[PDB]
C-alpha cells in the first residue's frame, strides 16, 4: 500500500523505444483493454511532458481466446536498478527442474494490487497507436506494479510468500519458484492429483484477491522426462567413401569438445582419390580407433560449470521437415544443454512459427533450470523475424536475440 | 460573461542540471527598438507577455525583420538557446498519414484556430525562463523586460503542447460524433464527413460552440483554403489523391546536386507512379559527396531517365481505402535487383504503388529478394492500413515449397497466389543431398602466398583426371573458388565435388544467383547449366586422400 522507493541506474534516462506497427485487431483489443484498466486506476493519460516510451502490443496466451496486453519492458528492465536490498537475490532452486510435474501459473495480475513508487511512474510510458496515425496516439503510464517489469516480482516478493505459507508448509515438498509473471510449481506427484493442487494453489490468490482473467490457466511440464543430446556415430556395416568423410568430419568437430578423438586411422582408409560411393572396408586400426572414439563420446565434457555472472547463449539450427536442434551454452564447445524438436504445433508450413514457438519452450527451459532467459542466435534473417514474431508469441516474457546470416557448418553434425 | 473552462498547462521542466538562458540582447537601431515597443504593447494588450521586474536574471534575444516590401517591422524571439536547455518532449507529429489510408470523404471542411493558439497558457513556474529585453533608445533607461504568458512561437515545446491541449479538447467531441473524421494541422482543423451538406454543416457549426465552452473563437467567414488541398507534398482530393507535380528538367550536364534532387522527386513519385526506376541514376552518386562535380551520365542511365519521363507524362491518381474490400499486393522484378509493386482493392485503380532495392551485399538471390519486398509491403500495410494485404507473386507455388524447405534459415511469406507474368522468380540450380552414382568424383583444392600473391587451383579425380593452374594475383580463399570453377568446367552433366574450404561452402551452401565476385558468377553460371551437382566437405591437413593429393599439388 506504501511505495518502495525505485531509481534507474546512474547515469541513465528512460526508455525511448518507437512502438512497433500493430493490427487493427490488436489496436481494438488495447484500446478497450486501457479503457477499462484507465477505470480500474491501474494506468492514467499522461500529457506531453512525458517523453519516455516503451512498445506495447496483444497476444493470445495459450489455449484462450482472449486478448492480453504485454507491454515489451526489455529496454526499461536493462536501465532500472539491480534490486538487493532485502535480498541479494533469489537463490535458485536446483530441485525444480527434478520434478516430474511442473505446472505454469500467470500470477502477474496479482501485481496490480500494489502501488507504483509516484516518481518513477513516467518511465512506464506507453503509446497505443492508430491506424496510419489518423488520429493522435493514446498515451498511458501504469500507477501499478506493471506485468513484464523485472521490479514487479522484487516489489511483490515480500507480499507473496506470506500468501503462499499455508500452502507451502502444508505441502512442504513442493517447489514453488516465481519468474516475472510466471508461477512454477514442481512436484512428484501423480497428475490427476497434480492439477487439484494446482487449482488448491489457485484458491490462496483469489481468496486473498477479494478477478484475475488468466489464473485458471495451466502450463503443464515434465522436466524429468527432459531429453538429453550426446554424440553418436553411425553403427554400418558397409562405409561409402562419402560416409567415411562425413564421420571424419563430425569426429573432427568432436574433438574440439573431447581431447583424445582421433581420427587418423580412418583418414587413412581414404588413400588413395576414389569415387565417393565406393564401398571402403574398414581396417582394424580404423575399427579399434571408431570403437575408442565411441568410448570417449560417452562421457561428459570436461570443464563444463554453470556460472551465473555470464550469460546464457542459445543457438538453434533448422534442421528440416518440422525438426530443430538447439544448445545453450556460456563458453564455446561447453554446452550445458542440448536438445531437439519435432513436435511442433500447427505450423507443418510455417518456418517462423515453429521457429518462435521453439524460442519460448527453450526460453522456458532455461528459466526452470538457471532462473533466467538466454540470448539467441536465431538462424532466420532481421526483417523476417521482427514482422512476424508476435503474430506467435504465447508467453508474458521476451528474451534478447541476435540473428544468423551465416549457414553454420555445424548443423550437419546435430543431425 | 458566460463561463469558459481553462486549458490545463503542461508541468515544463528544464533538461537536469542546467539552467536558463543568459544570452546577451543585440544593439538594436532607434527604428527597430520603437517597431519592436509599439509590436510589444499590443502583444501585453492581449495577454500574451507581461512586464517584469529586474530580478529576473534570464534573457533571450530579440530581432525586428522587415516584412519585405512593407513599413511593417515583425518581431523574432531568438529561443535557439533556451529550446537547448529545454526538456524532451512527446511528438506527435512523428507519423504522418498517407493518403492511401486515408478514407472517401463527401464533405470536408476547414476550420481556423490561430486565435485559439495563444489561448494556452504557459507553465507558470517556466516561464520566467522566457525573459527577454527591448533595448531602449540611447541605452539611457532600463530595457524593458518581458515574459511569456503563452506557448511562444519558436519555443521546443511549443508544437507538442499546442498539439495535446487542442487533442484533449476535441476528444470528446470525435467520441460522440463518430460519422465525422478530425485531423489537426498547423493553425488549422479539418473535418470530414459523409453527411449530406445539410447535416455535414450542422456538425461544423457543433464544433464551432464545442470550442467556445474553452473561449476558443473561429472566423465566420469560412475558410479560403477548400479542396484540393496541397499538403505534405500530396494533392487531396474528396474521391482520390495524387503527388504534387513531378517535373523532372532538362539539363545538358548534371551535377551531384541535380542527380540527388532528381532521384529524389522520383523516389516521392514512385508511391503512385508505377514502375519508377533509381538504380542506375543512383549508382552515379557512389561514394562521392562533392555538391559541384558533374559526373557523367553513362547509356543505362538515359534508358533509365527515359522510361521515367515516358512514366510521369500525364497525372496518375490513386484512390482511397475502403475498409469492406481486401487489399491486394502484387510485385514484379524490374531486373538488377529492382523490384516494384502496386497496392489495390478493385483492378485498375491502386490505392498506391512503390518499389523495392536490393541491399548491397556479397550475394544474394532472386528468392530472398523477393521475400524481402514482401516484408516491407507487410510492414507498409500494417501502418497504413493495419492489416497485411493479400499477394500476388511471380513465383510458382512448387518453386517457394522448393525454396523455404530446403533453405538452411526460417522463413515465411503471408497468404499469396501465383501470378504468371514474366520473369519469373525461380531457381537456378539446387544440389543433390546424396553422392551420385556414376558421376565423376572431382577433389579439388587451392592455396596461395600470402606475401607474393602466387598460387594454385587444381583437382584431382577417380578416373585419373587431373589439372593445376598457376594463378597471379590471388588469394587461399580465391583459389579454393577457381578449384571448383574448374571442376565444374571439366565435369560431365554430373559431377562429385569434394572440397575442404569452408569459405566457398558458406558462399554456396547461402545459394547466391549473382554475385559481387566475378568469379562467384562464373562459379553459378556453371552451376546452372549442370544435372546434377553434389557438393561434399572434409576437413583440411587431415590426411583425407584425393583432397591430401590435390593439397601437395596446389601447394607446392
Ligand atoms: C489526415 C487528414 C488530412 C487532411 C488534410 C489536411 C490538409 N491540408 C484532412 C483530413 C480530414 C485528414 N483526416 C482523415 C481521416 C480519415 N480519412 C480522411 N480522408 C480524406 C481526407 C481529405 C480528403 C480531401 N480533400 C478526402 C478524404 N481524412
Ligand atoms: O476519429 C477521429 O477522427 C478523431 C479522434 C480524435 C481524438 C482526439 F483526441 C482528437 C482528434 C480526434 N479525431
Ligand atoms: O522451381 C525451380 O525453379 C527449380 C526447382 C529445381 C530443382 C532442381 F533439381 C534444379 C533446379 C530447379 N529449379
Ligand atoms: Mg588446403
Amino acid at each position: 500500500i506504501e511505495t518502495v522507493p525505485v531509481k534507474l541506474k546512474p547515469g541513465m534516462d528512460g526508455p525511448k523505444v518507437k512502438q512497433w506497427p500493430l493490427t487493427e485487431e490488436k489496436i481494438k483489443a488495447l484500446v478497450e483493454i486501457c479503457t477499462e484498466m484507465e477505470k480500474e486506476g491501474k494506468i492514467s493519460k499522461i500529457g506531453p511532458e512525458n517523453p519516455y516510451n516503451t512498445p506495447v502490443f496483444a497476444i493470445k496466451k495459450k489455449d484462450s481466446t482472449k486478448w492480453r496486453k504485454l507491454v515489451d519492458f526489455r529496454e526499461l528492465n536493462k536501465r532500472t536498478q539491480d534490486f538487493w536490498e532485502v535480498q541479494l537475490g533469489i537463490p535458485h532452486p536446483a530441485g525444480l527442474k527434478k520434478k516430474k510435474s511442473v505446472t505454469v501459473l500467470d500470477v502477474g495480475d496479482a501485481y496490480f494490487s500494489v502501488p507504483l513508487d509516484e516518481d518513477f511512474r513516467k518511465y512506464t510510458a506507453f503509446t497505443i497507436p492508430s491506424i496510419n496515425n489518423e488520429t493522435p496516439g493514446i498515451r498511458y503510464q501504469y500507477n501499478v506494479l506493471p506485468q513484464g517489469w523485472k521490479g514487479s516480482p522484487a516489489i511483490f516478493q515480500s507480499s507473496m510468500t506470506k500468501i503462499l505459507e499455508p500452502f507451502k508448509k502444508q505441502n512442504p515438498d513442493i517447489v514453488i519458484y516465481q519468474y516475472m509473471d510466471d508461477l512454477y510449481v514442481g512436484s512428484d506427484l501423480e497428475i490427476g492429483q497434480h492439477r487439484t493442487k494446482i487449482e488448491e494453489l489457485r484458491q490462496h490468490l483469489l481468496r486473498w484477491g477479494l478477478e484475475p482473467p488468466f489464473l485458471w490457466m495451466g502450463y503443464e511440464l515434465h522436466p524429468d522426462k527432459w531429453t538429453v543430446q550426446p554424440i553418436v556415430l553411425p553403427e554400418k556395416d558397409s562405409w561409402t567413401v562419402n560416409d567415411i568423410q562425413k564421420l571424419v568430419g563430425k569426429l573432427n568437430w568432436a574433438s574440439q569438445i573431447y581431447p583424445g578423438i582421433k581420427v587418423r586411422q580412418l583418414s587413412k582408409l581414404l588413400r588413395g582419390t576414389k569415387a565417393l560411393t565406393e564401398v571402403i572396408p574398414l581396417t582394424e586400426e580404423a575399427e579399434l580407433e571408431l570403437a575408442e572414439n565411441r568410448e570417449i563420446l560417452k562421457e561428459p565434457v570436461h570443464g563444463v560449470y554453470y556460472d551465473p555472472s555470464k550469460d546464457l547463449i542459445a543457438e538453434i539450427q533448422k534442421q528440416g521437415q518440422g525438426q530443430w536442434t538447439y544448445q545453450i551454452y556460456q563458453e564455446p564447445f561447453k554446452n550445458l544443454k542440448t536438445g531437439k524438436y519435432a513436435r511442433m504445433r500447427g505450423a507443418h508450413t510455417n518456418d517462423v512459427k515453429q521457429l518462435t514457438e521453439a524460442v519460448q519452450k527453450i526460453t522456458t527451459e532455461s528459466i526452470v533450470i538457471w532462473g533466467k532467459t538466454p540470448k539467441f542466435k536465431l538462424p532466420i534473417q532481421k526483417e523476417t523475424w521482427e514482422t512476424w514474431w508476435t503474430e506467435y508469441w504465447q508467453a508474458t516474457w521476451i528474451p534478447e536475440w541476435e540473428f544468423v546470416n551465416t549457414p553454420p557448418l555445424v548443423k550437419l553434425w546435430y543431425q | 460573461m458566460v463561463p469558459i473552462s481553462p486549458i490545463e498547462t503542461v508541468p515544463v521542466k528544464l533538461k537536469p542540471g542546467m539552467d536558463g538562458p543568459k544570452v546577451k540582447q543585440w544593439p538594436l537601431t532607434e527604428e527597430k527598438i520603437k517597431a519592436l515597443v509599439e509590436i510589444c504593447t499590443e502583444m501585453e494588450k492581449e495577454g500574451k507577455i507581461s512586464k517584469i521586474g529586474p530580478e529576473n536574471p534570464y534573457n533571450t534575444p530579440v530581432f525586428a525583420i522587415k516584412k519585405k516590401d512593407s513599413t511593417k517591422w515583425r518581431k523574432l524571439v531568438d529561443f535557439r538557446e533556451l529550446n537547448k536547455r529545454t526538456q524532451d518532449f512527446w511528438e506527435v507529429q512523428l507519423g504522418i498519414p498517407h493518403p492511401a489510408g486515408l478514407k472517401k470523404k463527401k464533405s470536408v471542411t476547414v476550420l481556423d484556430v490561430g486565435d485559439a493558439y495563444f489561448s494556452v497558457p504557459l507553465d507558470e513556474d517556466f516561464r520566467k525562463y522566457t525573459a527577454f529585453t527591448i533595448p531602449s533608445i540611447n541605452n539611457e533607461t532600463p530595457g524593458i523586460r518581458y515574459q511569456y504568458n503563452v506557448l511562444p512561437q519558436g519555443w521546443k515545446g511549443s508544437p507538442a503542447i499546442f498539439q495535446s491541449s487542442m487533442t484533449k479538447i476535441l476528444e470528446p467531441f470525435a467520441a460522440q460524433n463518430p460519422d465525422i473524421v478530425i485531423y489537426q494541422y498547423m493553425d488549422d482543423l479539418y473535418v470530414g464527413s459523409d453527411l449530406e451538406i445539410g447535416q455535414h454543416r450542422t456538425k461544423i457549426e457543433e464544433l464551432r460552440q464545442h470550442l467556445l465552452r474553452w473561449g476558443l473563437t473561429t472566423p465566420d467567414k469560412k475558410h479560403q483554403k477548400e479542396p484540393p488541398f496541397l499538403w505534405m507534398g500530396y494533392e487531396l482530393h474528396p474521391d482520390k489523391w495524387t503527388v504534387q507535380p513531378i517535373v523532372l528538367p532538362e539539363k545538358d550536364s548534371w551535377t551531384v546536386n541535380d542527380i540527388q534532387k532528381l532521384v529524389g522527386k522520383l523516389n516521392w513519385a514512385s508511391q503512385i507512379y508505377p514502375g519508377i526506376k533509381v538504380r542506375q541514376l543512383s549508382k552515379l552518386l557512389r561514394g562521392t559527396k562533392a555538391l559541384t562535380e558533374v559526373i557523367p551520365l553513362t547509356e543505362e542511365a538515359e534508358l533509365e531517365l527515359a522510361e521515367n519521363r515516358e512514366i510521369l507524362k500525364e497525372p496518375v491518381h490513386g484512390v482511397y481505402y475502403d475498409p469492406s474490400k481486401d487489399l491486394i499486393a502484387e510485385i514484379q522484378k524490374q531486373g538488377q535487383g529492382q523490384w516494384t509493386y502496386q497496392i489495390y482493392q478493385e483492378p485498375f485503380k491502386n490505392l498506391k504503388t512503390g518499389k523495392y532495392a536490393r541491399m548491397r551485399g556479397a550475394h544474394t538471390n532472386d528468392v530472398k529478394q523477393l521475400t524481402e519486398a514482401v516484408q516491407k509491403i507487410t510492414t507498409e500495410s500494417i501502418v497504413i492500413w493495419g492489416k497485411t494485404p493479400k499477394f500476388k507473386l511471380p513465383i510458382q507455388k512448387e518453386t517457394w515449397e522448393t525454396w523455404w524447405t530446403e533453405y538452411w534459415q526460417a522463413t515465411w511469406i503471408p497468404e499469396w497466389e501465383f501470378v504468371n507474368t514474366p520473369p519469373l522468380v525461380k531457381l537456378w540450380y539446387q544440389l543433390e543431398k546424396e553422392p551420385i552414382v556414376g558421376a565423376e568424383t572431382f577433389y579439388v583444392d587451392g592455396a596461395a602466398n600470402r606475401e607474393t600473391k602466387l598460387g594454385k587451383a587444381g583437382y584431382v579425380t577417380n578416373k585419373g583426371r587431373q589439372k593445376v593452374v598457376p594463378l597471379t594475383n590471388t588469394t587461399n580463399q580465391k583459389t579454393e573458388l577457381q578449384a571448383i570453377y574448374l571442376a565444374l568446367q571439366d565435369s560431365g552433366l554430373e559431377v562429385n565435388i569434394v572440397t575442404d574450404s569452408q569459405y566457398a561452402l558458406g558462399i554456396i551452401q547461402a545459394q547466391p544467383d549473382k554475385s559481387e565476385s566475378e568469379l562467384v558468377n562464373q562459379i553459378i553460371e556453371q552451376l546452372i547449366k549442370k544435372e546434377k551437382v553434389y557438393l561434399a566437405w572434409v576437413p583440411a591437413h587431415k590426411g583425407i586422400g584425393g583432397n591430401e593429393q590435390v593439397d601437395k599439388l596446389v601447394s607446392a
